[PDB]
């Protein structure tokens, strides 16, 4: 089928990404004020 | 100090009389180690009556496809009356806009299910609430008892219906064939 | 052989199944 | 329902700033190219019939796309599909320059960050989207339900 | 269960356990205990006889009733230490 | 910051406060004692945690001691 | 690396018992043992084996025999330094059993 | 409101060591900021949901990938052939002559070969097509989904269990075994007798018609009646074929005993017997603990009370209770050491009695279980130990075990460490120079020498069980004993049978290498028990640090001072005997897989003259069978097991890179680091990007970790790949 292409890339790379970024994103943010 | 549906057991300690239908009928003590978890009752009382509500619903919807008639039989003259060969002859397209019109009634009734609404009624869900505001207090209390009633009693009939339809294959003083 | 249509709802379950567990793990993380 | 937003931003503070969530902001983009997805769809459709998508059982070899052929997998992908993704990646790379880069000109994407707000909701845009996203929602509902396909239904019912 | 509902059983600095371990026993004469404990033991080591070594066991024909009785064996055991606990306790 | 303990074992042989390389232990008049002092941190958070006071401590067990506990820029003795 | 040279080239090692290089075969064993038993000292602490030899001086003062000299684990540094010894004495000697064995053999 | 909210302390640390501990800390919820009792028990049973949520999408996810990828159809046909299929791959690195290769099991795509056995468990259980696969990986979907919905619920305020409820240790435990062990058991017998005999008899049993098919012709009249021998008579014939109506029984409930001539494996009726009786049983205990009514037992009395005469045990198993129910990790050390106890027994009995259909000829899928099994054993054991330290270090209180079979322990630890140390200075001493002398006698060609010591006492169980090739002929080997005369007509003349013939791994026939290599494990054993007792004994303190207990589990040291304190916390002793659990468990896997291959091929012989000494072991098993890896790819092409290949040089990679981590420490590289932040910070354009965390060197406690998990990683991916392609390269 066609959903082993859809979806390992946009599992193994988008996905995971997005999460790295995320987490960096979060784990930076100060206190609040 | 003794429960007064089962006269020579204890009363149950939760069970107070402050609820609709209370006679003191817990054996097990289902509302007791609630209690003593913390919770309330009012998540039992709501399911209670949307099983009843379901229950009573599903007797009358049973007993009907071969009473009254299988409709005019657009489509539904290939889906048996047998009411438990019929869940498995549903058409794609009706049972699934059944599933979805239950769906987005249960998801709408969910977050006054699982909120902190400090005002919410158990089993008032405003759906055909009008009619409760001409009459009074102890005549709401006696509706709301015979509403519990009827689905009390309906949850055992269909189960029953149930099971003789599976075994025997038709009910009694009903359904002949 | 499996069904087009049976790994699409498969993966419909798996996306509520998704949906849960981000609310189980916001509400760990309250 | 702004209740159901209220419990949402409250749970997820932080991808709510941004318009990332249930926003008017993220509703109306989705409309746009759920619009510009209706069109495309009805585009291919008559490019097909135009038999203008180099089209047939004609497929890829490793030899001139490598691994991303899928020469030996079960997976055969034809020369329509590689041209359509080809287009598809160009509508990516300049819908990225419109929103990574400079708000040149016409409309941000991330709420036009500045602490901006979001319009609670001409602007039948919005109604339009959501015309053209339910006519979407049904259409997948049809191709995996009924099992008839995409391109056929629109065909047939139109 | 909670651990205020609990009887202090505990008897390091005594020579003997005291009556309230046996629970529902703890009232039966240590007589009656040896003799009932002798009985069983009897009992249990005959259907355990009968099961398998004057008969040897065979699956399509047990009885029952000898695999009943076996477990007076460990009846037997428990009863002749209540018997012991509650001479040691005059009771 | 780390925090510094002094017990009344102390003998006053002021070896901590010397060992100390960030000036957190100070001598103190004490009655305990026949020396009349007693180590004393009224500076823990400069504090390190190289433990050199713990090492220059002589007697059967540390009349001084160090717990780590949170981490600063000072503890970590960071130049950056 | 690891199958031409490494793989290949132990067989005139490994199958040198029974005739004039078992001598390096033993040796190659006995070089891999220490090199495998310098890791403890590479890895481990001063403070575990301070621990585990006073509960072995309890055993011994139980029996009165404890010495006047009394024992204690390595120092720090003098750990690291078994460590090393015993690594480099396993790896060379590793590499000179087989280096030696293969030439003997095919040279 | 930084990352470690649980830890402010970690919030307000300005280096990067502020992630690693928080993510390190995030589960060790007793330390938590502003944590209370009630709080942490509803927290892990949310956790506790989500968990098991995971287990069964995992399985959901073999299900449908077996379902929709694998061959499972085309296996059934021909199950000791066609090789079950795990998945796809989709890979856009591959090559051409990658894809060829990979593409095998009778499909058009690249696969993997599985070496789990799930095929073969799912044809046992009575899966015959995909769809089976597929519905079932449906309802472990909806079952992830309710699960998940459960733990979100149980956190809210209404239906947030107390404190009382979590510690009624009764209730659980009647509930736990009457029905979370008996039921289920029941429930899998009732499944067995229903769906999978009928489906190994040739009857197709499913949802539809499963009410109206009765499992025996008699139907439960001999059950009420009580004529229950009617269910065992006429069992399965020795010519039966699995899956046909060929020579096929009626029983339903039988104690044959042996194996299944045709799939070398245990009766299903055997199997559902077992644990309908075993379901029994459990139901029965499960009334013991006193719940509500009168009846029952009270466990605090009953440990309370357990004290023997004139102070044997002290004063006995006062305040156990109390201590059990009040610390949690006493309860998870307890859990884990019964789990690896359990995991050792099913890794033990899986290929001595072979349960499911073709799995004695599948030697790959035994060997990668076998494996897996005893490497979680291991994983298992030194948990329960890790966190009985943690418990003597946190959890304990003398006070209350003032004078207890616990505090007991403690009192007389130096002589169990003593002796500890003793047993295994004298097993290490004579194995190893057992095993040099056999060595060097080999070495210089007079194996006449060699110091071989047959297992008598090994022999003359397997003799007792009823082996007679030895010529004991004590118990069950002699045909005029008593028990063999007892247990005549209900299961040896299986068991006798089974146990007797060569073709098969129950009570595999044993030499002086088994009694060197058992002795080995022996050895690694008494290390590993050393190495964890003695960090949960001092945890709380030593003649080096009387006040452990103070600075808690896990602390880097006290200092240089009073000779050095390196590795002294008892996290350290966890550290230090990973490395021997690893050491025992390659040992005996290297036993195990060994001792199988030669068997396999026919070659036993090899193994009983060559295991006998190091050389032997290093040349027969590492060196002979390392070919078809390393020749997974070489200058001339690839094969199937390149992947193989690959893996065993990149788990050799990550051993090796735990060595730095575990060699090499802090100060070295807080000075690199430090000249690392001059250089950025002094080069141009660069400077302009700033970190927000300083950087700083790793703990030392946070290295020993990353080096121990580099070590461990790297073990299990170099061995994995040799210990499944050399047996998918030789088939044997
Ligand atoms: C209030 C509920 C209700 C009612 C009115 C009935 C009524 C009846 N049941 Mg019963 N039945 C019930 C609940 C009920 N059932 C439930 C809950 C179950 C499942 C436990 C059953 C299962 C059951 C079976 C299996 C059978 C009956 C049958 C009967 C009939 C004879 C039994 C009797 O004395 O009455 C009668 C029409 C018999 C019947 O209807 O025969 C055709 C019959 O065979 N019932
Ligand atoms: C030499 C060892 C020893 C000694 C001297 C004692 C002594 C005692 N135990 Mg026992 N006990 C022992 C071992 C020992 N125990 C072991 C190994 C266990 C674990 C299985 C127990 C479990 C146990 C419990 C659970 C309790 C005691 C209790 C007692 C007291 C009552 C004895 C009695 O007559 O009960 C036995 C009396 C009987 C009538 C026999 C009981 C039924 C038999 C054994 C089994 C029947 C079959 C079974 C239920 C079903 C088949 C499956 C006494 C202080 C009581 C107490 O207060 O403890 C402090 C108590 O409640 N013991
Ligand atoms: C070695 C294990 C062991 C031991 C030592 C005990 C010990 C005891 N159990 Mg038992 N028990 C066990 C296993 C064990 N149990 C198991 C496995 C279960 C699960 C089935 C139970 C379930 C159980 C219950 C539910 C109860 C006990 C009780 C008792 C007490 C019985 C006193 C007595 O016989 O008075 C003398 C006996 C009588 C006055 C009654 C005799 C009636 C007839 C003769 C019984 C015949 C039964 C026999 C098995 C056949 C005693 C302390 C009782 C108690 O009070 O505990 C605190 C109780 O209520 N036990
Ligand atoms: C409900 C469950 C169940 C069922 C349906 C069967 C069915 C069968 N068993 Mg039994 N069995 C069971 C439970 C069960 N077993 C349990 C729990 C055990 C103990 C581990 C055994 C142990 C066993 C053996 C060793 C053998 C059988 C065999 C048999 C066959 C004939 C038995 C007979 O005629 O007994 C008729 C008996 C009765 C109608 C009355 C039984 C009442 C009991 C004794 C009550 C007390 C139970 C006790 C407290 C539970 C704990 C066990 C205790 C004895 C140690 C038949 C296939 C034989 C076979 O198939 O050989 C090929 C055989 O050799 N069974
Ligand atoms: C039932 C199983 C079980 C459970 C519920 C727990 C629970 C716990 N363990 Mg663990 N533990 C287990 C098995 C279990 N363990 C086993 C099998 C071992 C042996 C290896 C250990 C060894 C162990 C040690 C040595 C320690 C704990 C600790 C802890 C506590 C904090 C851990 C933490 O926050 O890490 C959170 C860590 C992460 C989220 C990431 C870790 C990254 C690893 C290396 C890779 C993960 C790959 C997936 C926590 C209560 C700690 C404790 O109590 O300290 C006082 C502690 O020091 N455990
Ligand atoms: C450049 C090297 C390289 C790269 C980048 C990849 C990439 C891939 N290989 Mg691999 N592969 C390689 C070399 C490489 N391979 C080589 C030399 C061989 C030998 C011929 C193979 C043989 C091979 C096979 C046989 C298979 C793959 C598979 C895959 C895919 C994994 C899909 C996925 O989602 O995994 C997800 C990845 C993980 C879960 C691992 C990450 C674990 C993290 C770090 C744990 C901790 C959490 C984290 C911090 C968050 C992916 C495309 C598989 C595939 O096709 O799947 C569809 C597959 O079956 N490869
Ligand atoms: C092959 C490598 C190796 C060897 C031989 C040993 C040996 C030992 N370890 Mg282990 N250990 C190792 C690696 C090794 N370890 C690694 C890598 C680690 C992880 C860091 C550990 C961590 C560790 C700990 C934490 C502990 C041990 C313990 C032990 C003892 C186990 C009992 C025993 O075998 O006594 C018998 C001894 C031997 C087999 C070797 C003795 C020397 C041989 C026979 C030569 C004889 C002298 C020779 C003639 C001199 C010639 C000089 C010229 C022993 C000292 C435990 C113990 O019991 O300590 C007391 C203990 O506490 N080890
Ligand atoms: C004779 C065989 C067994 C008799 C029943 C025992 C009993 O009734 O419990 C004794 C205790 C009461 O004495 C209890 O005695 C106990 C004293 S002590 O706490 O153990 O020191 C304590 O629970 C309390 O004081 C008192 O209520 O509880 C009850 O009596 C009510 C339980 C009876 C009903 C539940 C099960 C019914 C019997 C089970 C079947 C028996 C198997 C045959
Ligand atoms: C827009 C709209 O609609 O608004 C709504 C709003 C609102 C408020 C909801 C309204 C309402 C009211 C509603 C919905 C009322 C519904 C009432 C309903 C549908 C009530 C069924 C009861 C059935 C029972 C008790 C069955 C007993 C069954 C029993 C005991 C048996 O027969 C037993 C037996 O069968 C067995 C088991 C086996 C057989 O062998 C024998 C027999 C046959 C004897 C309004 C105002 O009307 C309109
Ligand atoms: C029941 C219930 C609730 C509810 C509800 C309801 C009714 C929700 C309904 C939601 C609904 C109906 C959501 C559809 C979204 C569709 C989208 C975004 C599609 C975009 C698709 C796009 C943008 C596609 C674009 C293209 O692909 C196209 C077409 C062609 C290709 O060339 C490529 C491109 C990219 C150009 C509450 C109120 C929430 C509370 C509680 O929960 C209970
Ligand atoms: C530190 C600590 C801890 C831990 C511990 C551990 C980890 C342990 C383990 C342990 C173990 C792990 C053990 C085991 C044991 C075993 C045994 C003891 C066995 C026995 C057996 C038997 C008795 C048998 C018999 C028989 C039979 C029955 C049949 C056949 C024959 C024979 C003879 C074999 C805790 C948490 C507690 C806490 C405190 C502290």
């Amino acid at each position: 089928s066609f959903l082993p292409s859809i979806l390992t890339p946009l599992v193994t790379l988008v996905f995971p990404g997005l999460c790295f970024a995320l987490f960096f994103v979060l784990i930076e943010q100060d206190e609040i004020a | 100090e003794r429960s007064a549906s089962i006269p020579f057991l204890k009363k149950p300690p939760a069970l107070d009389g402050s609820m609709i239908g209370d006679v003191g009928f817990d054996p097990l003590g289902f509302s007791t180690t609630i209690t003593e978890l913390g919770g309330d009752l009012s998540y039992v009382r709501e399911a209670e009556l949307m099983h009843g509500r379901q229950a009573m619903l599903a007797a009358v919807g049973m007993i009907f496809p071969k009473v009254f008639g299988k409709l005019p039989a657009p489509w539904t003259e290939a889906v048996s009356t047998n009411p438990l060969e019929a869940q498995y002859q549903l058409p794609p397209v009706v049972l699934g806009q059944i599933l979805i019109s239950i769906f987005i009634a249960e998801g709408l009734r969910s977050r006054i299910v699982f909120g902190n609404d400090p005002n919410y009624v158990v089993g008032d869900h405003g759906f055909g609430s009008n009619f409760l505001k001409g009459k009074s207090e102890a005549q709401i209390a006696d509706m709301k008892l015979k509403e519990l009633n009827n689905g009390r009693l309906a949850m055992i009939a269909v189960t029953g219906m149930f099971f003789q339809i599976s075994i025997k294959g038709n009910l009694w003083p009903i359904i002949d064939g | 052989m499996i069904t087009d249509g049976q790994i699409f709802v498969a993966l419909c379950i798996a996306l509520t199944a998704a949906i849960l567990a981000i609310g189980l793990g916001r509400q760990l993380y309250v | 329902f702004e209740a159901g937003m209220a419990q949402y931003n409250a749970d997820y503070p932080w991808l709510a700033k941004y318009g990332f969530g249930p926003s008017v902001k993220a509703e109306r983009w989705n409309g746009r190219h759920a619009m510009f997805g209706w069109v495309a769809i009805l585009a291919t459709g008559v490019a097909k019939s135009h038999g203008l998508l180099p089209a047939g059982d004609l497929m890829l070899t490793y030899q001139d796309w490598g691994g991303l052929a899928q020469q030996g997998f079960n997976t055969y992908i034809s020369n329509e599909r590689a041209v359509i993704m080809i287009a598809h990646v160009h509508a990516l790379a300049v819908s990225f320059a419109a929103a990574f880069g400079p708000q040149v000109l016409g409309d941000s994407l991330t709420l036009l960050d500045g602490e901006k707000d979001e319009e609670p909701y001409p602007a039948a845009e919005i109604a339009n989207g959501r015309m053209a996203m339910f006519g979407l929602i049904s259409l997948v509902c049809t191709s995996a339900f009924t099992g008839m396909d995409i391109l056929q239904i629109v065909d047939i019912g139109t | 269960l909670d651990r205020s509902e609990a009887a202090d059983t505990w008897w390091g600095d005594k020579d003997y356990p005291s009556s309230v371990v046996l629970g529902i026993g703890k009232d039966v004469p240590s007589s009656i205990y040896g003799v009932t404990s002798a009985i069983a033991f009897s009992v249990g080591a005959y259907c355990i006889a009968q099961s398998n070594i004057i008969n040897i066991l065979s699956g399509s024909t047990v009885n029952g009733f000898y695999v009943a009785g076996a477990l007076l064996v460990p009846y037997s055991w428990g009863l002749h230490v209540a018997a012991w606990i509650q001479k040691q306790n005059g009771k | 910051s780390h925090s510094v303990r002094v017990y009344d074992t102390c003998i006053g042989c002021t070896q901590c406060v010397r060992a100390c390389p960030c000036d957190v232990l100070e001598m103190v008049p004490w009655d305990g004692c026949k020396a009349g002092q007693i180590a004393s941190a009224p500076r823990a958070e400069d504090c390190i945690g190289c433990k050199r006071c713990e090492t220059a401590c002589p007697t059967d067990f540390l009349s001084v001691r160090v717990y780590l506990g949170s981490e600063t820029t000072r503890s970590l003795g960071l130049s950056y | 690396w690891l199958r031409d040279f490494l793989w290949s080239q132990a067989s005139q090692v490994i199958q040198s018992y029974g005739s004039a290089l078992s001598a390096y075969g033993l040796i190659f064993l006995g070089a891999h043992f220490i090199w495998a038993f310098s890791l403890m000292f590479l890895f481990s602490g001063r403070g575990y084996w301070q621990e585990l030899i006073e509960s072995i001086v309890w055993a011994h003062n139980k029996l009165k025999l404890a010495p006047a000299i009394q024992p204690r684990a390595l120092s720090i540094t003098q750990g690291r330094a078994v460590g090393l010894a015993h690594y480099l004495l396993g790896g060379i000697g590793t590499t000179w059993s087989f280096f030696l064995a293969r030439i003997i053999s095919v040279g | 409101t930084k990352f470690p909210k649980f830890s402010q302390a970690l919030a307000q640390d300005p280096a990067t060591r502020r992630i690693w501990y928080g993510i390190a800390t995030a589960h060790d919820l007793e330390s938590h900021d502003g944590m209370t009792e009630e709080n942490l028990y509803q927290k892990i049973f949310a956790s506790h949901f989500g968990h098991l949520a995971i287990i069964f999408l995992w399985t959901s996810g073999n299900l449908f990938h077996v379902a929709w990828q694998g061959n499972f159809q085309q296996w059934v046909l021909n199950p000791l052939k066609v090789k079950p299929i795990a998945h796809a791959i989709w890979d856009p690195h591959f090559g051409q002559s990658a894809i060829k290769a990979f593409t095998r099991g009778g499909v058009s795509y690249p696969v993997n070969i599985a070496t789990s056995g799930v095929y073969h468990w799912w044809y046992t259980i009575g899966m015959r097509t995909n769809e089976d696969l597929y519905f079932g990986a449906l309802g472990l979907l909806i079952l992830s989904t309710a699960l998940l919905f459960a733990g979100w619920l149980h956190l809210q305020p209404k239906f947030r269990p107390g404190i009382a409820w979590f510690k009624n240790n009764e209730s659980r435990l009647n509930h736990h075994l009457s029905g979370l062990f008996g039921v289920s058991s029941l429930a899998w017998a009732g499944h067995l007798i229903h769906v999978a005999i009928p489906e190994s008899r040739g009857q197709h049993i499913r949802w539809n018609n499963f009410t109206s098919t009765l499992p025996h012709p008699e139907g439960l009249t001999p059950f009420f009646t009580g004529n229950w021998g009617l269910y065992a008579e006429n069992p399965d014939t020795a010519q039966h074929i699995f899956g046909t109506s060929e020579g096929a029984g009626t029983a339903i409930l039988t104690f044959l005993g042996g194996f299944h001539p045709q799939t070398q494996s245990m009766w299903l009726t055997d199997i559902a017997h077992h644990h309908l009786a075993i379901a029994v049983v459990f139901i029965f205990a499960g009334h013991m603990y006193r719940t509500n009514w009168g009846i029952g037992h009270s466990m605090k009395e009953i440990l309370d009370a357990h004290v023997p005469p004139k102070g044997r045990l002290g004063s006995g198993h006062r305040g156990l209770f109390e201590t059990i129910t009040d610390s949690l990790h006493m309860q998870l050390g307890l859990a884990l050491a019964s789990l690896g106890v359990a995991t050792s027994l099913v890794a033990q009995h899986m290929y001595a009695l072979p349960s499911y259909a073709f799995m004695a000829k599948d030697y790959v899928t035994q060997a990668a279980l076998y494996t897996h099994h005893q490497y979680i054993a291991g994983f298992l054991m030194v948990g329960a130990f890790a966190h009985g330290a943690i418990f003597f270090v946190r959890d304990y209180d003398p006070e209350v075990n003032k004078d207890n079979v616990l505090a007991r322990m403690l009192q007389h630890k130096e002589a169990i460490i003593s002796h500890l140390s003793w047993v295994s200075l004298f097993l290490g001493f004579h194995t190893l120079g057992l095993y040099i002398h056999n060595d060097v006698c080999v070495a210089f060609g007079t194996p006449e020498k060699q110091i071989l010591f047959e297992p008598v006492f090994a022999q003359f169980i397997q003799a007792a069980s009823g082996k007679a090739l030895y010529g004991f002929d004590v118990l069950l080997s002699s045909p005029t004993s008593v028990a063999t005369v007892a247990g005549s007509k209900i299961w040896l003349p299986g068991w006798v049978e089974a146990i007797n013939s060569g073709k098969n791994s129950l009570f595999l026939t044993i030499g002086p290498g088994d009694f060197l290599i058992h002795h080995a494990i022996a050895l690694a054993l008494h290390t590993t028990t050393l190495i964890l007792v003695k960090g949960a004994l001092d945890a709380r303190g030593s003649k080096l640090m009387p006040d452990k207990k103070d600075f808690g589990y896990s602390f880097p040291c006290d200092g240089p001072g009073r000779g050095g304190t390196c590795d002294i916390s008892a996290w350290d002793a966890f550290y230090l005997a990973m490395f021997w659990m690893l050491n025992t468990i390659g040992w005996v896997t290297f036993y195990w897989h060994w001792k199988h291959m030669t068997i396999w091929g026919g070659n036993a012989a090899a193994f009983n003259e060559s295991s006998t000494y190091i050389m032997g072991w290093l040349r027969d098993y590492l060196w002979l069978n390392s070919s078809p890896l390393i020749n997974g790819y070489n200058a001339f092409g690839m094969n199937a097991q390149a992947v193989w290949a690959w893996m065993f040089l990149f788990g050799h990679l990550i051993w090796a890179t735990g060595f730095m981590f575990l060699i090499s420490w802090r100060g070295y590289w807080q000075e690199l680091i430090e000249t690392l932040v001059w250089a950025h910070e002094r080069t141009p354009i660069a400077n302009l990007v700033k970190w927000r965390d300083k950087p700083v060197a790793l703990s030392i406690v946070q290295a020993r970790l990353v080096g121990l998990a580099h070590f461990t990683i790297g073990y299990i991916f170099t061995y994995a790949p040799f210990v499944i392609a050399s047996t998918t390269g030789k088939f044997s």
